[PDB]
């Protein structure tokens, strides 16, 4: 917990993309951590920033870094709905098939809340369909309990 | 007679009587209001471009527009010519029969899985020494979404298969009641009927209202507009 | 302290705020309230406030012993601290009143946005606001920022495969890591609570969540990890309201040079090119402003409009109450020169202290030009000769009332005790402009009455 | 008690605020839901208003709303007091001798000072700083 | 008791033993909430906050509060001690002792002056009397309108005390002057004298009440303030 | 005016006989042909 | 109801009694509480 590694975490909370950008270049921890365990690379994927997350990993930020429960920033973007920066994290070697503590992948959380294009991109990188979460739950069980149609067509390819 | 003392020595043994009263009526909510039983003015709200129906206008106005009309004062009541909407589970007898479920059934696992459930915090007080960590914790939350609903899981069959809400209902966002149907010149509107509250006046509470109204004309959707079918006030003022 | 701070690193701070104000401000410091959980912008573990008790005046002498020099070390040496905003200040004179200074914002979600969308305009709004620091100094929001949360959610299909009731699960839960309030029991004849909670040390961390259990229909226990997953989410600490819908309290005031009323009239332009249903409000300060703004200047429009009315009534003249009247500026500009030279402000005691001042002297004007004009009215004496045998008469009573109430207020002015500020604001101010009134209105006052008299024969 | 601020808000000052209704001279509400399991609604009402009717007004309105607040806050209660935020004084009870935690002193002064205070000449209100006493069941559930 | 709550029964095994709440669960008296830590210097702390009642009167209150916390010093347990980190009292107490002050030190003052000028006994008591009389009958005409003494309507007195003292100084002077022009005996002198500014005098209230009875009609919080140095201040100068 | 009203009799026998609970059977015949208000929900952040 | 004098002075009348504090005008207050759960309280004001 270092006196810039703070003042990375919030602003790459907050997307203040020049404020990281002088961080950088101070050396500021790229791998500093909250309590929850959250990197400024989580913490980029979540709110959405993708100037940030680019930089980041210029940087050499671990792009498979997870929380105290298993989360990757590839989770979070997922999950969010941010195909930009679930692209970038796959280009820069992202594990498209990581699952936290519950069994949870990106895919799980992508189907979840219908983001189709999402679902695609994380397939198109060798997402596992038949990934099965800790209580046996596919990608496509998850599509039908949801009602998602067109979903459903996309992951019925076993 | 003071209508403020009148209010509140009538609450004083209404609330006597509201414990004897069934749940039901509780739950509806009792009111107690010093009105006038003439209309001051109704507001009436179209939508010019046809965009929304009956049905949308009238929760609209009832979500965006009553309650800060309600709070006004000098609005003694206000009545909304249409009706807010609520989640309509409308249940299908031969399905529920099919899956030996019953009403019953439907009303417990609403109640189960559409919950907001206080759950307490990860290092809360009082703390073991040491502790790092402080943060709520959130379990299920109220639903927000005829999909959710949807999906209330009802009971799960002997062979593994899943018996959801939606199975067993058409699920659909809908009024409270489907008494109250207003029409502008023809074409579909909603509004509030406003009454005066005792003894206050009538002049100075429509200046208010048309000043809140004021405020949330910038916010409205595409095509929704305010219109002015009745009035007592103007009267009033050009008479004089 | 920072967001998800816990109750423990907070009270290391107190202690060390404690530990400051009862070494290096021990002649100074009776005691220090120090209170672990509370704070105004929001309650919480990672927030706290300490109450400095003072001794006696008698025993604080000097103005290096006061509040002000007390309050200015403190913040300067609590800007070291170990991330923690740490910083001491005075209350205000009416506390019931509260700080009263710039103005108050509301940002409303006016169309179903949700929190998160409202953050964003409001963030939008802020780095705005923050490139005019000619117009706006400190916009800040009056709340707390999203933290970390723990998202637990309960299968229900697993919940109903091994035969576990929601019921039992959401209450195993709640009542062990929330607490629940049970019912009453009698301590010693006082109806007093019971509440059931779990012990600290299982209820801390994420691991602790696997070691409850909840006993299913067939008879089993089932622990949590078989039927729940979690994660971690960030959400609000304290969601804000206002009038019925969700909102944004921004703080903030206007900079140096500048009217309030400027600074509001920059929000609201900065407000109208925030995104679609966002709105805006003015609450509390800059709400009683906003609708009793125009009142300052329309009431002693009408005070200026009976005054000359009585004057007119008093001589029988349209003409000569402007003599009196030219006399407002001789004692105001003494009170400000008083102010000004000693560095304070144009407060409500400096105000009255002016409308005290005006009246005296146009109590001194009155009669002056009442003498003059019954000497020329009764006597048949020319202009000059009246006003200068009315200004004859009138100098001794004007100079012993000028130097009794002069003498009067001068231990207000010099007074630096408890209760000074007031005493400094009625005496410096009155002392002043009293000196320029009196001064001023024995010379001037002639000239004002033989000008008017000569323009309208 | 136990309640996020979402949960607050949504089970506990929506609904308050939503029967806010048909009370007089309001000039503005506002409000604050928080992870404490606090909520605080304000309302500020026109200079002349008398404050008791402005009060009772109030509580009048939230006890017909009172039913369709959840059973956990029906429990606890919900109070309806004047803001008149202005503290004669303060007085502190302490403990020396490292005999009484905080507790122990509220109860005792919840218990044998408080109520005499609130009945001395000319003592408008009295609020204790901490609670007394309660039973807690601190649960194990290893043992359980 | 902790010791009954501790004997609550929870099951009975099949062997025989029995599972009390002591078993599961520690028990004691704790407190309702544990999210505030209160300290004075250090050591464990509770309090009392007590406000003013309504039209109370401020230092025999907190004289009543002192005297019933005494009458509790013998009942407390060994390391209970009161403390008082907050109290208005004081200031208050100064705030009005140091406006007293100045009105009589004004008072005599009055009399130094008077005495330098006019240079008789007789005559510098004239406004030694006016002056209490006035000031008095101020404090009569604020109990009338419901007001209290507080330190705005005390500074209130401390500003209206120049035009007080003047309207003493002016009659009284404008008599010795008359007397010392003219030769005229002291009640011939004074209806003379009187009679050159009883006209002003009233044209002089009329004229001061335009100046100081508008600041009463400020709104809200500033206003309320306004109001109390407003009405103090015309009321004084009135009976002056 | 007096109107037509469709007035059902439950019986008390026949149900304790078939072992049917008469909470389940008002609660089933008022839920379905009045309507029954459960809880609430959100819609768009306002309680409904 | 069914509560003793004592029960119901402990948990009811007490309880409200300590809240009647700084009310306007109060010249007295007066109460009992009885063997049949029965609390009144009877708070005297100023003439006037
Ligand atoms: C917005 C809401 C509405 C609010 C209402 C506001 C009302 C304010 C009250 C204003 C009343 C003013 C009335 C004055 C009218 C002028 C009358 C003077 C007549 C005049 O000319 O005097 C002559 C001698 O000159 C002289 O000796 C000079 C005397 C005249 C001085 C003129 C200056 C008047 C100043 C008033 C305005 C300023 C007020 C505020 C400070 C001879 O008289 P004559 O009758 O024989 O003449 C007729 C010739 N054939
Ligand atoms: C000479 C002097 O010092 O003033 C003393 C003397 C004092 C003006 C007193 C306040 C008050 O009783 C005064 C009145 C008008 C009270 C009413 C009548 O009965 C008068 C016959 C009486 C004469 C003067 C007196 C007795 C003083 C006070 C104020 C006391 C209050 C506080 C809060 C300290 C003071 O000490 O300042
Ligand atoms: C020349 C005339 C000039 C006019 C002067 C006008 C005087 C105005 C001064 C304020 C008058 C009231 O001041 C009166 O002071 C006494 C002080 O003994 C107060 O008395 C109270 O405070 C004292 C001092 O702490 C306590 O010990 C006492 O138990 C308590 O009763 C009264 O509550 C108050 O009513
Ligand atoms: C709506 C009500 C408010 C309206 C505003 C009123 C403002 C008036 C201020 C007071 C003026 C008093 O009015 C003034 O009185 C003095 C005496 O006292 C009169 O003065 C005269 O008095 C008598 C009158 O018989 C004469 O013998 C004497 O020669 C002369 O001095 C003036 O002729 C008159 O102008
Ligand atoms: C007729 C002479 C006496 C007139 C009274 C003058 C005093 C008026 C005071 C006004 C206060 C509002
Ligand atoms: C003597 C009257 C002084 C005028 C006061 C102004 C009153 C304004 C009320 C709107």
């Amino acid at each position: 917990g270092s006196d810039l590694g703070k003042k990375l975490l919030e602003a790459a909370r907050a997307g203040r993309d020049d404020e990281v950008r002088i961080l950088m270049a101070n050396g500021a921890d790229v791998n500093a951590a909250d309590v929850v365990g959250w990197t400024p690379l989580h913490l980029a994927a979540y709110w959405g920033h993708l100037e940030i997350v680019e930089v980041l990993l210029k940087n050499g930020a671990d792009v498979n870094a997870y929380d105290t429960l298993g989360s990757t920033p590839l989770h979070l973007a997922a999950h969010f709905g941010h195909l930009e920066i679930v692209e970038v994290l796959l280009k820069n070697g992202a594990d498209v098939n990581a699952k936290d503590d519950n069994g949870i992948t990106p895919l799980h959380l992508a189907a979840n809340r219908g983001h189709l294009e999402i679902v695609e991109v994380l397939l198109k990188y060798g997402a596992d369909v038949n990934a099965q979460d800790k209580f046996g739950k596919t990608a496509f069980d998850i599509s039908i309990n949801n009602g998602n149609e067109d979903l459903a067509e996309i992951l019925q390819k076993l | 007679t003071d209508a403020d003392i009148a209010q509140v020595q009538v609450q004083n043994k209404l609330q006597l009587a509201m414990p004897l009263l069934p749940q039901e009526v509780q739950q509806q909510g009792v009111s107690v209001e010093k009105s006038s039983s003439s209309f001051l003015m109704v507001v009436g709200v179209i939508n010019t471009d046809g965009t929304m129906t009956q049905e949308d206008i009238s929760d609209y106005v009832a979500a965006n527009m009553k309650d800060a009309i309600s709070r006004t004062s000098g609005v003694g009541d206000v009545q909304l010519f249409g009706s807010q909407y609520a989640m309509r589970i409308w249940m299908n007898p031969n399905e529920l029969n099919k899956f030996q479920l019953t009403p019953v059934d439907v009303i417990t696992a609403i109640k189960a899985q559409n919950a907001q459930v206080a759950a307490g915090q990860l290092g809360g007080t009082p703390p073991v020494k040491g502790q790092q960590l402080n943060a709520s914790i959130i379990a299920q939350t109220r639903l927000t979404s005829t999909e959710e609903f949807g999906k209330i899981l009802l009971k799960v069959n002997q062979d593994g298969s899943r018996v959801l809400l939606r199975d067993v209902a058409k699920i659909e966002l809908g009024g409270e009641n489907y008494d109250i149907i207003a029409e502008f010149n023809g074409q579909p509107a909603s509004g509030l009927g406003i009454k005066l509250a005792t003894g206050a006046n009538a002049l100075d509470t429509a200046a208010a209202i048309r000043a809140e109204l004021a405020k949330m004309e910038p916010f409205f959707p595409s095509g929704l507009k305010i219109v002015y079918p009745y009035d007592t006030t103007p009267f009033v003022k050009i008479s004089i | 302290l920072p967001a998800g701070a816990t109750q423990e690193r907070t009270q290391k701070v107190l202690n060390e705020v404690t530990h400051y104000y009862l070494t290096k401000e021990k002649n100074n410091v009776e005691s220090v309230f120090a209170v672990n959980g509370f704070g105004f912008a929001g309650r919480g573990q990672n927030t706290g406030i300490a109450f400095v008790s003072l001794k006696d005046w008698a025993d604080r002498p000097g103005e290096e012993n006061k509040v002000e020099a007390i309050t200015m070390r403190a913040t300067r040496a609590f800007s070291q601290i170990k991330d923690a905003m740490v910083f001491a200040f005075n209350l205000p004179a009416i506390v019931e009143l509260g700080t009263a200074t710039g103005f108050d914002f509301e940002l409303i979600d006016q169309a179903g946005l949700g929190h998160e969308k409202l953050t964003q305009a409001r963030n939008q709004l802020l780095a705005e606001a923050a490139k005019h620091p000619d117009m706006l100094t400190s916009v800040r929001p009056n709340g707390l920022e999203d933290t970390p949360q723990f998202k637990i959610d309960i299968d229900q299909e697993k919940a109903q495969a091994l035969g576990v009731s929601i019921n039992d699960i959401n209450t195993t839960l709640g009542a062990a890591w929330g607490g629940s309030y049970v019912n009453d029991f009698i301590d010693r004849g006082r109806v007093k609570k019971v509440y059931v909670m779990s012990e600290a040390k299982y209820r801390m961390l994420p691991d602790d969540i696997g070691d409850w259990y909840v006993r299913a229909a067939d008879g089993q226990m089932v622990p949590f990890s078989a039927f729940s997953s979690s994660r971690w989410e960030y959400g609000s600490p304290r969601l804000e309201r206002y009038n019925g819908l969700p909102s944004m309290e921004i703080l903030g005031q206007a900079a140096p040079g500048k009217s309030t009323g400027e600074a509001m009239e920059l929000m609201e332009q900065l407000a109208s090119k925030l995104p679609t249903g966002v709105g805006y409000d003015w609450t509390g300060m800059s709400y009683q402003e906003r609708l009793s703004g125009n009142q300052a200047p329309s009431l002693y429009a009408i005070s200026l409009i009976v005054v000359f009315l009585c004057l007119a009534a008093l001589y029988e003249s349209w003409s000569i109450p402007f003599s009196v009247m030219l006399v407002v500026p001789l004692g105001v500009i003494g009170a400000l020169l008083a102010a000004t030279f000693r560095g304070l402000t144009n407060d409500v005691y400096f105000q009255v202290g002016l409308l005290t001042t005006i009246g005296l002297s146009a109590k001194n004007a009155i009669l002056i030009v009442e003498f003059a004009k019954d000497l020329m009215d009764k006597e048949g004496k020319g202009l000059i000769e009246a006003t200068l045998d009315a200004v004859r008469m009138r100098l001794r009573p004007i100079l012993m009332t000028s130097l009794a109430f002069i003498l009067g207020v001068m231990p207000l002015v010099i007074s630096t005790g408890a209760g000074s500020g007031a005493q400094n604001a009625v005496g410096t101010g009155v002392m002043g402009g009293m000196v320029t009134a009196t001064v001023l209105a024995i010379f001037f006052v002639p000239v004002f009455f033989v000008v008017v008299r000569r323009r309208f024969s | 008690p136990g309640a996020d601020a979402k949960t607050v808000q949504d089970t506990v000052t929506q609904v308050i605020e939503q029967n806010m209704n048909g009370i007089d001279n309001l000039m503005y509400m506002s409000s604050n839901s928080d992870s404490t399991g606090t909520v605080q609604i304000t309302l500020t009402f026109e200079s002349g208003t008398d404050a008791d009717i402005a009060q009772v007004q109030v509580q009048n309105k939230l006890q017909l709303a009172m039913p369709l607040l959840p059973q956990e806050v029906q429990q606890q209660g919900v109070s309806v007091e004047k803001s008149s935020s202005s503290f004669l004084m303060v007085v502190g009870v302490i403990n020396t001798d490292g005999t009484m935690t905080q507790e122990d002193i509220s109860d005792y002064v919840a218990a044998n000072m408080k109520d005499a205070i609130s009945r001395t000449s000319g003592v408008g209100d009295v609020q204790l700083f901490g609670s007394q006493y309660a039973m807690r069941i601190w649960m194990n559930p290893n043992e359980l | 008791s902790t010791e009954e709550f501790g004997k609550i029964l929870l099951k009975v095994n099949q062997d025989g033993s029995r599972v009390l709440l002591r078993d599961v669960a520690k028990i004691e008296l704790g407190g309702e909430n544990y999210d505030i830590i209160a300290e004075f210097n250090g050591q464990p702390a509770s309090g009392l906050g007590i406000k003013l009642a309504t039209g109370a009167n401020a230092l025999d209150t907190a004289a009543a509060i002192r005297a019933e916390l005494a009458k509790m010093e013998p009942f407390f347990p060994s390391g209970l001690k009161i403390v008082y980190p907050y109290d208005t009292t004081p200031f208050v107490k100064i705030s009005i002792h140091e406006v007293v002050k100045t009105l009589v030190e004004a008072i005599i003052l009055v009399f130094l002056v008077m005495y330098l000028f006019l240079q008789n006994f007789r005559a510098t008591l004239i406004p030694t009397i006016a002056v209490p009389v006035v000031l008095l009958g101020t404090f009569a005409v604020l109990a009338a309108f419901g007001f209290s003494i507080n330190t705005l309507t005390m500074f209130g007195m401390v500003l209206a005390i120049g035009l007080l003292v003047d309207d003493a100084i002016v009659v009284v002077e404008n008599v010795e002057r008359v007397m010392a022009e003219e030769g005229l005996p002291p009640k011939e002198a004074t209806r003379k004298s009187m009679g050159q500014i009883q006209g002003a005098l009233v044209g002089i209230a009329m004229v001061l009440s335009a100046v100081f009875v508008p600041m009463a009609f400020f709104g809200g919080s500033t206003g309320a303030i306004y109001r109390q140095f407003s009405i103090t201040i015309v009321s004084a100068m009135a009976l002056s």
